[PDB]
């Protein structure tokens, strides 16, 4: 009878599950989400996480207890742009 | 036995053949009809059936003779457009022929001619070779009648009795049971042998008005189509 | 699982020009206004790596004395249109001996956006669509005059306009500090004060570029020596 | 999950022995190309009764290896046609990712053709880590000819850097094939060192075919 | 019609473009060919593949082609499209001399037809030439020279080179035993012979089945000679000879 | 209107070209031939078979004179031949045109495997599927090659073609040698046409061409049934 | 489904998918109407914008003093049509040196637009042209479809959720077989408010207007003097 | 008269065709360079001598003329056609206005064509980077880099190729005023950059260096070798 | 499969199916019949009103081909349209060319023959209309003729195209046309319309007819309104 569609989230369900995934972590007291969420046009909450994972593990890598706003940009740098080449969403965005 | 586009295109499949040309072999018995051709000592006939389904068509316009030239004439089986459209080229060729070199036409240029034309269309791949037979008539200064057949393949040739449509198996191994005897040939015995083939191949025993005739002879080399009535002299005249 | 370049969606939709649209969400974000004293353009530039020469780049580039432009999305491929509006404008001068109006051009340069084609055709264009997003600003016999343009090739008057990677929270802002009797100070002013909101790094006077055209004079680009005072007292 | 790419014979399976060295959990190991079987519907039986096992015991690391060679190479001997590897490609997404609570296993893949496997497979949240194996650079060319010469009783005559370039682009596996090569020539005349000679006709006999 | 296509001349996801890799790929397996000069006069030595019972041996030259006065070349790969390309350059060379009234540099020439090898790969969508083949000639420009071409297009001085399936070892061996402006054109033809006795897996070096052709200067001339089959077999058996001797020294 | 304008012959992963592959295996299935030269001339021997009484068998031929001392046979696909050979006349005609002399072998050879060459490289286009045998007799010296689909070419002095090519070549090696006359030349391509032939060999299953310094010409059948008889 | 990619593929049914597309596109657009009386023709079109700080689209184009179109779909096809009616009226207008009627250029775009429906790799136009004018039979109204098939009547309304509109011109057909423009541009204002949800209606800034009569070319009404013919206009029933 | 789109829009809003075409650059060899007050320095590196080659028929830096130079990373055989096109262009110049081409107008040509280059029918677009380096009219030392997608810039200093984000790292801690005063400290430098990336051991490095006075002056390797030597002094001095 | 696809493909059985959809399509289309007199033709369409908006008289499937011939189609319009004008072209042509008024039999063929070349290639699609020509001549009498999507053209004595062709020949059949003057076959043509097309598939409708013969001495025009009025009104009495 029913037929929900499951689609990329625009921009607010980018900054929400980015509230979501990374309240429960140390981090400082005045980053900023809405920009990460500018810098990521199309993505799925799959990458988000693996966003926030990543920026703390590049926290825990030198000796810190408190990631920063650098840590996150290089998690986005890193896994966003340079994980490019091994992507679904290009090609099953047309569903086949 | 396939790989790739062999199957939607004329290109070699791996054993070395391909299927888009022997597709219109069985193309051809798509109408349900059969032709027959006979050449005798001094003369050449060509015996096709036609049928009329329902009264409200037109009888008068559901022949598959054509005149090609005052001197020869044609039958053709399989689809009905492009037979006609090989009945217009050959009529061009022709004429053309007549105007450049100032004589009348051989009828064995006009096949090879045609089959080359027809040739062009299994070498590319973007058209579909024209699923319709050929069968020409025509009488040859020093060589009296002369009988030749052509197929969508581009395989032209001269024969002796020839068969064309669903029946051709069975009416060529009658005609060579016949051929075989070596008997004289004339006129009548040639119509009379003609008629019999598809008569006993169909097991039909017809009337005068289910049948077309045409003939050539060496007496008045136009090409002409029998009127019923002495088509019915003769099928009375072969039942003693 | 291959489609040709020109082919219709189930729903009404081009593939090929909804991809365009959406591919103009990664370039700069550009700010213009529309005031009855003259019309405002600013830009940021994105500098990557201390050897930038800030001075190479640029987005805003005039077209007339009195017609100027601002680009967003890709850069390499803008220069054939703005080429193409350089020539137009001339040749209607050199023909009917006038300036000719800003609606006039703008809607001379859409009709070109979608004549991609790949089969019956010259080489042309094969297939992509400009990707680029234009903001056209001037002064014509009925005023100051701002037009938009978009790569499907519809182009519509507006009054404060915003595009490229952070349209949407820019032009919400924008929406609630506009009325119809401004100066060109305040408005320069509220164009600053966005563009340091929403920009990623630190605000400078070499990380952006403003021009401002006027009925008086023709279109004039602010330089590195003017432009701190406007940041100053900010 | 961490998954590892590079051209062959450049050391991935080698850092896999590693870790099952050093680690102290239970190590499982199995091979891509048999994960294909002969009958209907035994491809995901056998997976879910690989993560069974898994599961069942403790703190455990899964290593697949090979995976591409399911999607290289095909076989008569399947009773099915190429939709079986699909329903087994199925079934293995499902076992990374279901909506069961997975617990506590541990994944690592390594191939050398990551262009063919299927995207889904690939995605964050099911593999999170991908780590390229480059070839070998020189000073790495002669760090290995120093580990792999450490215990034989080699000449003063012979020099490694000769070697070196011996090939423009040789990998980590030529240089042990050359090694064992040379020491199996020196074995045949009952002897105890090793001359330029034996390396000299070593690495034509292991390269140049 | 995009159904059948095959795309010949896009680009791979991994950087490179396949159908030149094919073509090299190809140009691997039938035939070997190589060249060496040092002094006055350079050499190219082809191995013979057709070499059935019945042969009737016509033309006076197997794979060994004349492009000018001055100029010769050999060829590895498909054997049709070599007719091509040599026949396309030959008109090219010709059309210089027809417009300078000058003898055409080699590397004029090399770089031409490299140019039109390299327009394939670019735009058209039809399969690239599979051929590869070296260069040898003079000129006052800079004396004695050699050249490699390749299906990509790219090209390529040297000093000693070879192309056939064996070439690994052959480049080996060339760069393990050669010296720099010595090498006369005596000592040449030995080198050649042993890297030819070395490569081929057929001992005893048949004479037919090796072709051999040098290129020298005269005060005006500039001979090209294909020494006959009468002078190949005594150099065969000095090289025996001598390998045995030295053999029998250690 | 238009063609597809891209090629239908491309390079495989092993580095091959599998069409011309295909095209040779449909070759290999055709009519049986032969060829022979000895000193004085070139023989041509070619089977012909009609399926049936019903076929007129002088209505066509096999063998096909180019000009006044060039001979052509063919191994493979009919209709293809056709066109083969109607190319090599205008080729012959225009080079007599530009130079007035009658062209050599060797020359018509290399236009032909040209012709045929470029055929496979062009847009949607495939192929010829035949292959074969040129002979001819230009200041004194005979001359015998032998083409290929793929434009290759070659010079032989014997050599078998169609069916059972392999037994064909076996026995022309044990046989053949340089030294002969046109007669002893007939009677040994009879005798290895034989090998594939038929139960019973008439006078008109079989086309045999013959080329000296005196012109080509076609055998007749009369002495044609002459050879048949007092032989095997 | 392989039978959706291409303009030249039948479907079993045969019924080509490219054509339905593109009339599906056509419903996007904002909605417009059209009528007829005995002496005029008068078309009217409800106009949109994106944001509140962007002027409204504009619908109505004129093509020559005794010929007007409206258009619903995407611009630049309606653009490129539009050219090239105003090209063939005046190359009539320059030979013969009279107007061209409405049913010869009709039957012109027609012929032009059935064209691109059959080559390869070809797409139709996206335009949803309403045609109106005035000829020696006295008034016309046309309307046309991406599917090169023009229809010949005296009222329509397409668009967007053109359906109920339709119902109400087709249940007030006969009135408008006697009055004159005052109320016939009141019934055809009365018609278009129907389209709307019960928040907001006509405000002078979404409406357009235009006339073509006997004596009087083809004029266009927008956003000023509008207000003369939207006053006297019952509130929508609740 | 092969007419068929190559270059398309992906989904997400990519033109994929350009992305590889980068990547194929991102595996050619390193090129550096460098400009002064009066001199610019350009070099290229991993060189791979097989002691069998002509160094006269292998050189990546080419006189396009007399004061502009070039650079390029990539796949060679697109390389040499860009470069008769821009020969050809910059000599049909001089017809016409009598001042010698700046660097600038050559380079926005280059850079045009290859856009255009990617917008044609049935063709691939090109697969080089380019650096363009020269003295102008007036005595203005500049140089400008250009990439297969069309889009040049301005730079101080730059390096393209195989392992590139490593030397403009080091490049951008180091480049100071002093380090430019002299113009031997200049060619220090960029020896010392180019020897603090791949291996390339003091003789595997071709630099060209441009004296705002006369054409291009290529150093045999023999100051190559004394440069080499003073850095290393230097360097096991400091330490 | 994919054999059904382009329409350069035969099917391995050995025929086309693009043709067979473009079929598949007319079977569709409303109704038309038409029938020949002793001295004349008649035609007749019914034609269906979708909604009240429409005016009368609107898109006529009754054109007029040339200044003696009538076309009647079927199918869809725009395809239609574009065969009526190609035709049309074509015969002023032949008359400036040669100088007398075409016959039937060398048009009807002309047009078949351009409406078979777009059943060949890939790069076009089979057109979708079938039509029907029909004229009088003093020197010739009637002519009435039948042209299909596939490229073929037969002669009738009376023919219908549409969903109930077959319903409607069946009542055609019956009439013995080859006798009465085209008179009072008006009435004839309206009865057999009005006992098809049951009232529960659509609410309402309207006739159209055409009318050539030596009635009009050549020209051809729709019937006088208040002749159709009468026909009508005695086709009414079928309720009986
Ligand atoms: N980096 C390295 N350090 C030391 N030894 C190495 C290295 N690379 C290769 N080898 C040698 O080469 C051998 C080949 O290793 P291994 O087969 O594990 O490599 P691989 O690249 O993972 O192989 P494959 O891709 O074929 O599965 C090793 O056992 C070792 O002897
Ligand atoms: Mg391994």
């Amino acid at each position: 009878d029913r037929k929900i569609e499951f689609s990329l989230p625009d921009l607010e369900g980018r900054t929400h599950i980015f509230k979501i995934h990374a309240r429960s972590m140390s981090v400082e007291r005045d980053i900023r989400f809405e920009l990460l969420a500018r810098l990521c046009p199309n993505s799925t909450g799959a990458e988000i996480r693996s966003v926030c994972t990543e920026a703390g593990m590049f926290a825990i890598r030198a000796r810190r207890k408190i990631a920063t706003e650098k840590d996150f940009l290089e998690a986005v740098n890193k896994v966003i742009k340079s994980y490019a080449k091994f992507s679904a969403t290009p090609r099953y965005m047309t569903y086949n | 036995s396939s790989a790739g586009f062999d199957r939607h295109i004329t290109i070699f499949s791996p054993e070395g053949r391909l299927y888009q040309v022997e597709y219109a072999f069985k193309a051809i018995n798509q109408g349900g009809l059969t032709s027959v051709a006979v050449r005798g000592k001094d003369c050449a006939v060509i015996v096709t059936q036609k049928k009329v389904p329902d009264k409200l068509l037109d009888s008068s316009t559901v022949t598959h003779l054509f005149k090609i030239t005052e001197n020869i004439g044609c039958v053709m089986t399989g689809m009905t457009a492009d037979s006609r459209s090989q009945v217009q080229r050959a009529r061009y060729e022709a004429a053309n022929w007549k105007y450049k070199y100032g004589y009348e036409i051989p009828v064995d240029m006009l096949c090879k001619r045609i089959a080359d034309i027809s040739q062009v269309y299994t070498q590319n791949a973007e058209m579909r070779p024209l699923g319709c037979c050929m069968i020409l008539i025509g009488i040859d200064e020093e060589q009296g009648p002369q009988v030749y057949k052509c197929d969508p393949a581009g395989y032209y040739c001269g024969f002796k009795a020839t068969a064309a449509g669903v029946k051709q198996t069975e009416s060529t191994s009658f005609l060579e049971k016949k051929v075989k005897k070596k008997f004289d040939w004339t006129f009548e015995q040639t119509v009379e042998t003609a008629i019999t083939c598809l008569s006993t191949v169909l097991s039909i025993d017809f009337k005068p008005s289910e049948i077309e005739v045409g003939v050539v002879t060496v007496e008045n080399p136009k090409f002409r189509i029998l009127t019923e009535a002495e088509i019915d002299a003769h099928l009375v005249a072969l039942a003693e | 699982y291959d489609r040709g370049v020109n082919t219709f969606s189930p729903e009404g939709r081009l593939f090929q020009v909804e991809y365009a649209i959406e591919a103009i969400k990664l370039g700069s974000t550009a700010i213009g206004i529309q005031t009855s004293e003259g019309v405002c353009l600013a830009v940021e530039k994105r500098i990557t790596s201390p050897l930038m020469e800030p001075s190479s780049i640029e987005k805003i580039v005039e077209i007339d004395a009195h017609i100027g432009c601002a680009m967003s999305g890709l850069i390499a491929d803008a220069k054939t249109l703005i080429d193409k509006a350089r020539v137009e404008t001339q040749n209607h001068w050199f023909t009917y001996n006038e300036t000719m109006t800003v609606e006039s051009v703008t809607q001379a340069v859409s009709n070109l956006a979608l004549q991609f084609g790949e089969e019956d055709a010259d080489p042309g264009a094969m297939s992509r669509p400009f990707g680029v997003a234009l903001l056209f600003g001037g002064v014509d016999e009925k005023g100051p005059q701002l037009f938009h343009m978009d790569p499907s090739g519809t182009f519509v008057q507006c009054d404060a306009r915003a595009i490229g990677s952070a349209s949407e929270g820019a032009q919400s802002s924008l929406q609630e500090v506009y009325h119809k009797s401004m100066t060109l100070k305040e408005a320069i002013k509220s164009s600053l004060i966005i563009l340091k909101q929403v920009m990623e790094e630190k605000l400078n006077a070499t990380n952006i570029e403003l021009a401002t055209v006027q009925p008086g004079q023709n279109f004039h680009m602010f330089t590195k020596e003017e432009l701190e005072e406007v940041i100053k007292d900010i | 999950g961490v998954i590892l790419y590079g051209p062959p014979g450049t050391g991935k399976t080698l850092l896999a022995k590693a870790v099952a060295n050093q680690t102290s959990a239970t190590f499982l190991r199995v091979v891509g190309s048999e994960l294909i079987q002969k009958y209907l519907g035994d491809g995901p039986k056998l997976v879910r009764e690989l993560f069974r096992v898994a599961e069942e015991h403790a703190p455990s690391i899964v290593f697949i290896d090979e995976i591409d060679a399911i999607g290289t190479k095909r076989y008569d001997s399947n009773s099915g046609g190429e939709r079986e590897i699909q329903r087994t490609m199925l079934e293995l997404l499902n076992q990374l990712d279901g909506f069961d609570s997975r617990g506590d296993v541990k994944v690592i893949m390594a191939t050398n053709r990551i262009e063919t496997l299927d995207p889904a497979l690939i995605r964050p949240g099911r593999i999170d880590r991908k780590i390229e194996f480059p070839l070998p650079d020189e000073k790495t060319k002669k760090r290995i000819f120093q580990i792999h010469t450490s215990r034989m009783t080699l000449a003063d005559d012979v020099t490694l850097d000769d070697l070196i370039m011996a090939k423009d682009d040789l990998s980590g596996a030529d240089i042990k094939a050359i090694c064992t090569e040379a020491g199996l020539m020196a074995l045949r005349e009952r002897r105890m060192k090793v001359t330029n000679e034996d390396f000299k006709k070593s690495k034509e006999n292991v390269l140049y075919k | 019609s995009r159904r059948y296509d095959s795309r010949t001349t896009i680009f791979s996801p991994e950087g490179r473009l396949y159908q030149v890799e094919y073509a090299m790929e190809a140009i691997g397996h039938a035939g070997t060919c190589l060249g060496i000069l040092a002094n006055d006069g350079v050499l190219l030595a082809a191995e013979r593949r057709n070499i059935h019972k019945l042969l009737d041996e016509v033309f006076f030259s197997e794979k060994i082609y004349k492009l000018n006065e001055d100029m010769a070349c050999s060829v590895a790969g498909i054997t049709s499209d070599a007719n091509v390309l040599t026949n396309e350059l030959r008109l090219i060379a010709q059309r210089y001399l027809l417009q300078y009234q000058e003898p055409i540099p080699c590397e004029q020439l090399v770089t031409a037809l490299c140019d039109i090898k390299q327009a394939y790969t670019q735009f058209g969508g039809k399969r690239p030439f599979g051929v590869s083949l070296l260069y040898i000639g003079w000129d006052k420009h800079y004396g004695f020279q050699l050249y490699q071409s390749d299906p990509s297009g790219n090209y390529g001085g040297w000093k000693a080179t070879c192309i056939g399936n064996n070439s690994a070892a052959a480049v080996s061996m060339l760069k393990q035993d050669y010296k720099e402006g010595e090498m006369t054109l005596k000592s040449a033809l030995a080198l050649a012979i042993k890297v030819l006795n070395k490569t081929m897996d057929v001992s005893k070096l048949s004479a037919e089945k090796v072709e051999i052709a040098t290129l020298t200067r005269e005060n005006g001339k500039t001979v090209i000679r294909v020494l006959k089959q009468k002078e190949v077999e005594q150099l065969i058996k000095k090289h025996e000879e001598e390998e045995a001797k030295a053999e029998r020294e250690k | 209107e238009r063609g597809y304008s891209f090629s239908l012959t491309t390079f495989s992963p092993s580095g091959k070209l599998v069409q011309i592959e295909y095209a040779l295996a449909a070759v290999a299935g055709g009519a049986p031939s032969v060829g022979i030269k000895a000193a004085n001339g070139v023989v041509l021997a070619t089977e012909k078979k009609q399926k049936s009484i019903l076929y007129d068998e002088r209505s066509v031929h096999k063998v096909e004179p180019i000009t006044k001392h060039i001979g052509l046979v063919y191994s493979g696909m009919g209709p293809d031949y056709r066109v083969l050979v109607h190319r090599a006349r205008k080729l012959a005609q225009q080079y007599y045109l530009v130079y007035q002399e009658p062209i050599p072998t060797a020359q018509l050879v290399q236009r032909v495997a040209s012709v045929m060459q470029e055929y496979t490289q062009s847009g949607g286009v495939r192929p010829f599927g035949v292959s074969l045998l040129i002979c001819g007799w230009n200041e004194g010296r005979p001359y015998l090659f032998q083409s290929d689909p793929s434009g290759a070419y070659f010079a032989w002095k014997a050599t078998a073609m169609g069916k059972n090519y392999v037994n064909g070549k076996t026995f022309l090696e044990k046989r053949y040698n340089e030294d002969l006359e046109l007669e002893d030349a007939i009677h040994t391509a009879i005798l290895t046409l034989k090998e594939s032939f038929e139960g019973q060999m008439t006078e008109d299953n079989i086309e045999v061409g013959i080329c000296n310094e005196a012109g080509f010409r076609r055998l007749t059948p009369t002495e044609v049934k002459d050879y048949l008889a007092a032989i095997a | 489904n392989q039978y959706d990619n291409d303009v030249t593929v039948w479907s079993p049914q045969g019924r080509i998918h490219q054509i339905e597309y593109a009339m599906e596109a056509v419903k996007q657009g904002s909605a417009t109407v059209g009528l007829k009386s005995k002496t005029h023709a008068v078309l009217v079109a409800l106009k949109r914008a994106q944001s509140e700080l962007a002027a409204h689209q504009k619908k109505i184009l004129h093509v020559d003093n005794h010929i007007g179109i409206s258009i619903a779909g995407l611009t630049a096809d309606a653009r490129l049509l539009c050219n090239f009616m105003r090209q063939e009226c005046l190359d009539s207008r320059f030979v013969f040196d009279r107007p061209l009627p409405v049913s010869r250029l009709v039957s012109l775009i027609g012929s032009k637009t059935q064209i691109p429906t059959q080559r390869y790799g070809r797409r139709p136009y996206g335009v949803g042209l309403l045609i109106a004018g005035y000829d020696d039979m006295g008034p016309h109204i046309f309307q046309t479809c991406p599917s090169a098939n023009y229809f010949d009547c005296r009222a329509m309304s397409i668009g967007a959720r053109s359906q109920s509109a339709r119902t109400y011109l087709e249940r007030h057909m006969s009135e408008f077989m006697e009055c004159n423009l005052n109320e016939l541009v009141k019934h055809g204002l009365r018609a278009l408010r129907e389209t709307l949800p019960a928040e907001q209606d006509l405000t002078t800034k979404n409406v357009s207007i235009g006339i073509v009569g006997k004596d009087l070319e083809f004029t266009i009404y927008d956003d000023d003097d509008v207000s003369p013919f939207l006053e006297g206009l019952e509130e929508r029933p609740q | 008269s092969y007419d068929r789109a190559i270059t398309v829009f992906s989904p997400d809003g990519h033109l994929f065709q350009v992305e590889y075409a980068q990547e194929a650059v991102k595996k050619g060899s390193t090129a550096v360079g460098v400009r002064g007050r009066d001199i610019v320095v350009l070099g290229v590196e991993k060189k791979s001598v097989a002691k069998l080659q002509d160094e006269r028929t292998v050189r990546k830096i080419c006189a396009l003329d007399d004061n502009v130079c070039m650079a390029f990373a990539g796949l060679t055989a697109d390389a040499r056609i860009v470069i008769n096109r821009a020969r050809v262009e910059c000599q049909s110049h001089r017809l016409t206005v009598e001042d010698p081409v700046t660097v600038e107008y050559i380079t926005r040509y280059i850079a045009s064509l290859k856009q255009r280059y990617t917008q044609s029918n049935g063709r691939r677009p090109f697969g080089i980077s380019a650096l363009i380096v020269g003295f102008d009219f007036d005595g203005t030392p500049r140089l400008y880099q250009t990439d297969p997608s069309g889009t040049y810039h301005a730079w101080k200093a730059n390096a393209i190729g195989r392992g590139a984000k490593s030397v403009r790292e080091f490049l951008e801690k180091n480049y100071t005023d002093e380090a430019i005063e002299t113009d031997d400290l200049t060619i220090k430098l960029v020896i010392k950059a180019l020897l603090e990336v791949v291996q390339s051991g003091g003789k595997n490095i071709e630099l060209a260096v441009m004296r705002r006075d006369q054409s291009l002056k290529i150093l045999n390797p023999e100051e190559i070798e004394k440069y080499v030597a003073e850095i290393e002094k230097e360097k096991e001095e400091n330490e | 499969t994919g054999y059904d696809l382009s329409a350069s493909t035969f099917s391995p059985d050995g025929r086309v199916f693009q043709v067979e959809y473009a079929m598949k399509a007319v079977e569709n289309s409303s109704t038309a019949i038409g029938i020949r007199c002793k001295d004349g033709v008649v035609f007749g369409v019914e034609k269906l009103v979708l909604s009240k908006l429409y005016e009368e008289g609107s898109n006529k499937r009754l054109f007029n081909v040339d200044r003696h011939v009538g076309m009647a189609v079927a199918g869809l319009l725009a395809d239609a349209r574009s065969l009526a004008d190609i035709a049309r072209e074509e015969a002023s042509n032949f008359r400036s060319n040669f100088g007398y008024n075409i016959p039937l039999k060398h048009l009807a063929d002309r047009v078949a023959m351009y409406v078979h070349a777009y059943t060949l290639y890939s790069a076009v699609r089979p057109f979708g209309c079938s039509f029907m020509l029909g004229s009088y001549s003093v020197n010739d009498g009637a002519q009435l003729y039948m042209i299909d999507p596939s490229g073929v053209s037969y002669g009738y004595w009376g023919c219908a195209i549409g969903k109930a062709r077959q319903a409607a020949k069946t009542e055609i059949e019956k009439l013995q046309m080859k006798e009465m003057t085209c008179r009072d076959i008006v009435k004839e043509v309206a009865k057999i319309i009005y006992i098809v097309h049951d009232e529960v598939k659509d609410k309402a409708f309207e006739l159209e007819l055409s009318w050539v013969g030596e009635l009009t001495n050549g020209r051809h025009e729709i019937v006088p309104k208040d002749i159709r009025e009468e026909a009508e009104k005695y086709a009414k009495e079928s309720l009986k």
